């Protein structure tokens, strides 16, 4: 399987448990109850970026997929792998879109889950002054709890605003990385979805700062790619939805770094097994100056 | 039928008419139907019993020659005889070069430019280094570089690029190449009347000369070219009939062979040479190049380029060249009646290529550097001669970019490595893309022009169809020159036309989306490219979602760079057919058989955008066959 068909892949897994849940809100909620995230003003950020339409009942979320379905065609070109992974993307967001209508509180401590518009405007001073230098967003698992909470303690050193998705979360907590939106070391959840509450943060990056308009969505992608100093270390095993979510980082012009090995593509997709270069690695890629 | 798609070349048509001068498309037309026999390759002529013509279609008229070969024995001897010959050029050309680099010395004409490449060109031929002066250095490779010609003991010296297991198949399947000029003559012996009358086999020993060709006399003839000149980097010119300058003397170099196009542009900067011709009347020299020594000294120095092959004529019709210096190979000998209508001198210079009422100056290549400013002088004296009533430069003219050598390439390439991650120098970028699929494969375009088709058409829409489907062209050759015509070879190229992909490979890597590779012989590199990428990848080349195009080709040299590409294990698509269809035998074997043998085969589409289709469909399936 190569890369276009390991994206491919991904983003039907990602439709596939967007519909299951979907589906599941359906049938407990109703189309006419409210879908919502806590104290946004930009209502699905990525759908409201790609189209401009927001979705505010559970009928229209339903009618989102047709969005996510309508993004995956499976021709392998370059742009459809980048709106395969816009895809995914989507489809993350309709997932756990689903999740807060689903459950009161969907997010337990340590993990924030969605990130609301006010903490997005209060990280936008340090954002543009520079002493937010850049984005991290780590996800997965690290071979050892210490190396994860190096990395993690590393970056947090050098101001940058690091998310943690998955077991790296626990891994850092076992090894006392201490965590906050002042600490700059966020967990969004465990589950791989969760990546998506960092894409919202430079997509309303680009809907707040940046002044664009909804659904002007080539210009949320360059905005995103030239003033938004995000990148991703994925570390550990990364299964095909894993590579999809990439993909849409790609395609927000983040560059994507792992440890695993990947069909690399240059300045995009970056394989680095030292885990003592990695946070160089990762500025060097991002252009990050500290 | 239109005979160009180039503005300039019409214009000067329109101008050759009025003048009542002949062109090659004229000459193409008196020509009218050509002998059927001949075009599907089933005559005969290699003994004095003959001619002899079978029928092109089995089962119907006469079947075997007097001696009794068959239809499918008369073609591929036929075939195998087109590549003996085009090796034969390409031979000459390297083995000039080599003996170029054999008389090199510090204080002389001929110098040693590029150390570091004259040094891995040593370690390639075992030849030691370290504590050693840089001209013995010199000498002993250029004596490796002669022995691969002729030896008649032992076998020769091959480039590290080429991969083992191609190396290894050629031995099984009997094709391993032995010295260059054995395996010519080797092909002239079994082509003798009552030798060889078995189509397979003779195809086999004709991909067996053809290798002599690719990795031993154009790769040596383009490294020790570089050796001695310089190895090419990334540089701008200009090319097309544009280029030539009505106040000025205007040289224009055509031919192959480098040492002489290189003493002309040095000869240029003399400051008696510039004040003659200030005092001729002219504001200055004016040095523009044709075809693949065109090709040689644009890649090196930026040398405008005027045109490709069937321009030649044209760049007499404008009435500005004042001096017309030729070495060897694709010089319209046409050239020494037309510049009679003309002031034009029309100078041969190469034993070898004596062309009827042309001036011959010899090229002395014992001092290099005097006889190119005698022959220099002579062009500029003839400026006086020049009638600028009868002047008309179409004010057509293109930017292009070139340059690219595998050296160059790599240098660009080195820009998207990751310091932290490495390594650099290598051809992994490039390897990376192409297994990611960001690029779906890369494609070279090489080959002439000829009167059968639209002139540069067929270069043209081959190049677009493939770049705008992310696929990465490198040209060489008249069709580079195309290429530069059209205003392909140029950075805004990328954006123009190339699909998503590879326009952002361009923009990552600030190259064009057409990569201008050299001249003719320097083929070569873009087997010495891919050779490093299967070397990278731990594959044979027939493996790489890789092809070669001949959209427009009517030499011999072309015929010899076809089957040396498919022996290699690249697909190959020839834009006009040679004559073979006579034969069905050969037929199937090149374009069915062959792919059993050497894991690729020949294509025949003379219809660009269906070559275009058929190219990304063969592609896809390698890459799907190699897992990416
Ligand atoms: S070699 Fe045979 S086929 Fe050819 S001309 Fe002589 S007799 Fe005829």
């Amino acid at each position: 399987m190569n890369l276009f068909q390991t994206v491919f892949t991904g983003s039907k897994q990602a439709l596939a448990a967007a519909e299951g849940i979907v589906k599941q809100a359906v049938d407990e909620k109703g189309r006419d109850y409210k879908v919502a995230f806590p104290d946004t003003a930009y209502s699905l950020p990525v759908i409201f970026a790609a189209t401009g339409k927001k979705i505010t009942n559970v009928g229209e979320l339903e009618g989102a997929l047709d969005i996510v379905r309508s993004l995956i065609v499976e021709e392998e070109m370059l742009d459809k792998l980048l709106n395969s992974g816009l895809a995914t993307a989507v489809a993350a967001e309709i997932i756990e879109a689903a999740k807060y209508v689903l459950s009161d509180a969907p997010y337990a401590e340590p993990c924030v889950g969605f990130i609301s518009d006010p903490i997005i405007r209060s990280l936008g001073v340090p954002l543009v002054t520079g002493d937010i230098p850049g984005v991290a967003v780590i996800l997965g698992e690290c071979p050892d709890s210490e190396t994860a909470a190096k990395i993690i303690k590393d970056y947090q050193s050098k101001g940058l605003l690091t998310c943690l998705v998955g077991k790296v979360i626990d891994q850092a907590i076992e090894g006392k990385v201490k965590m906050g939106l002042d600490l700059r070391v966020i967990p969004l959840g465990y589950d791989v979805t969760s990546v998506i509450h960092v894409v919202t943060i430079a997509i309303r990056a680009a809907l707040i700062f940046g002044g664009i308009k909804g659904g002007q969505l080539n210009d949320i992608l360059k905005y995103t790619a030239e003033r938004v100093p995000a990148f991703v270390n994925a570390f550990g095993p990364l299964s095909e939805l894993v590579v999809s979510a990439g993909a849409g980082a790609i395609a927000l012009g983040f560059p994507v770094l792992t440890d695993q090995v990947v069909p690399e593509v240059p300045t995009l997709l970056l394989t680095q097994k030292d885990y003592d270069k990695m946070v160089k690695t990762s500025l060097e890629a991002r252009n990050i100056k500290i | 039928k239109a005979k160009s798609i180039d503005q300039a070349t019409l214009q000067l048509l329109d101008k050759a008419k009025q003048d009542g001068v002949e062109t090659v498309w004229d000459r193409k037309a008196d020509m009218k139907v050509q002998c059927g026999f001949g075009s599907a390759g089933v005559c005969c002529r290699n003994c004095s019993m003959g001619p002899c013509r079978v029928s092109p279609v089995p089962g119907k008229g006469v079947e075997r020659g007097i001696c009794g070969a068959t239809a499918d024995v008369i073609v591929s001897r036929n075939f195998a005889r087109m590549v003996a010959a085009g090796t034969a050029a390409h031979s000459d050309h390297g083995r000039s070069i080599a003996l170029s680099l054999y008389h090199t010395s510090k204080d002389g004409d001929i110098k040693v430019k590029d150390e570091n490449k004259l040094k891995e060109v040593a370690k390639s031929f075992n030849v030691e280094t370290e504590g050693r002066d840089i001209y013995d250095i010199a000498h002993d490779v250029a004596k490796e570089g002669l022995s691969n010609y002729g030896k008649q003991l032992g076998e020769v010296t091959l480039p590290p690029s080429l991969p083992e297991k191609r190396k290894e198949l050629w031995r099984k399947l009997g094709v391993y190449p032995r010295a260059v000029d054995r395996e010519i003559a080797a092909v002239m012996h079994s082509t003798h009347i009552g030798c060889n009358a078995d189509a397979e086999a003779m195809i086999k020993m004709s991909m067996r000369c053809s290798l002599t060709d690719g990795w031993m006399g154009s790769f040596m003839g383009t490294e020790f070219s570089d050796i001695m000149f310089g190895t090419p980097h990334s540089i701008d010119t200009e090319a097309n009939l544009g280029v030539l300058e009505k106040n000025s003397v205007n040289v224009v170099l055509h031919g192959h062979e480098p040492l002489l196009s290189e003493m002309v542009v040095e000869a240029a900067s003399d400051p008696e040479l510039v004040e003659l011709a200030k005092s001729v009347g002219a504001d200055g020299i004016n040095l523009c190049g044709m075809c693949c020594t065109g090709n040689e000294v644009s890649m090196r120095h930026g040398i405008k380029i005027a045109g490709n092959f069937m321009q030649q004529e044209l760049a007499v019709v404008t009435g500005a060249v004042d001096g017309l210096i030729v070495d060897v190979q694709c010089i319209m000998p046409a050239l020494a009646k037309l510049s009679k209508s003309y002031h034009t001198k029309f100078i041969t210079t190469s034993p070898k290529a004596h062309i009827t009422d042309s001036i011959y100056m010899e090229f002395d290549e014992e001092n290099p550097l005097d006889s190119a400013k005698k022959i220099l002088k002579e062009a500029i004296l003839n400026f006086k001669n020049r009638d600028q009533s009868k002047v008309m430069i179409p004010e057509l003219k293109c930017k292009a970019i070139l340059g690219y050598s595998v050296e160059e390439i790599i240098n660009k390439l080195d820009k998207v490595v990751n310091t932290q991650i490495g390594p650099m120098q290598t051809v992994k970028p490039l390897a990376d893309v192409l297994v990611s699929g960001v690029l779906r494969g890369a494609a070279a375009v090489v080959g002439c022009n000829n009167p059968k088709v639209v002139q540069d058409s067929a270069h043209i829409e081959t190049i677009k169809g493939l770049i705008k489907n992310d696929v990465i062209v490198v040209v060489t050759g008249c069709a580079a020159q195309a290429a530069a015509k059209y205003g392909l070879l140029q950075k805004e190229a990328a954006e123009k036309y190339a699909g998503p992909g590879l326009a952002t490979v361009c923009k990552l890597v600030d190259i064009p989306p057409v990569l201008h590779m050299g001249s003719c012989v320097d083929i070569s590199r873009i087997l010495d490219l891919v050779g490093r990428v299967a070397n990278l990848l731990g594959v044979d080349m027939s493996d790489l979602p890789v092809a070669g195009v001949a959209p427009e080709w009517m030499s011999e040299k072309a015929v010899a760079i076809g089957t040396y590409v498919v022996t290699s294990g690249i697909d190959t698509w020839l834009g006009v057919a040679p004559p073979v269809t006579g034969g069905p035998e050969v037929v199937d074997i090149l374009t069915n058989k062959m792919e059993d043998w050497v894991g690729a085969k020949f294509f025949i589409e003379t219809d660009p955008h269906k070559a275009v289709e058929q190219i990304v469909n063969r592609m896809n399936e390698k890459r799907k066959k190699l897992g990416i």
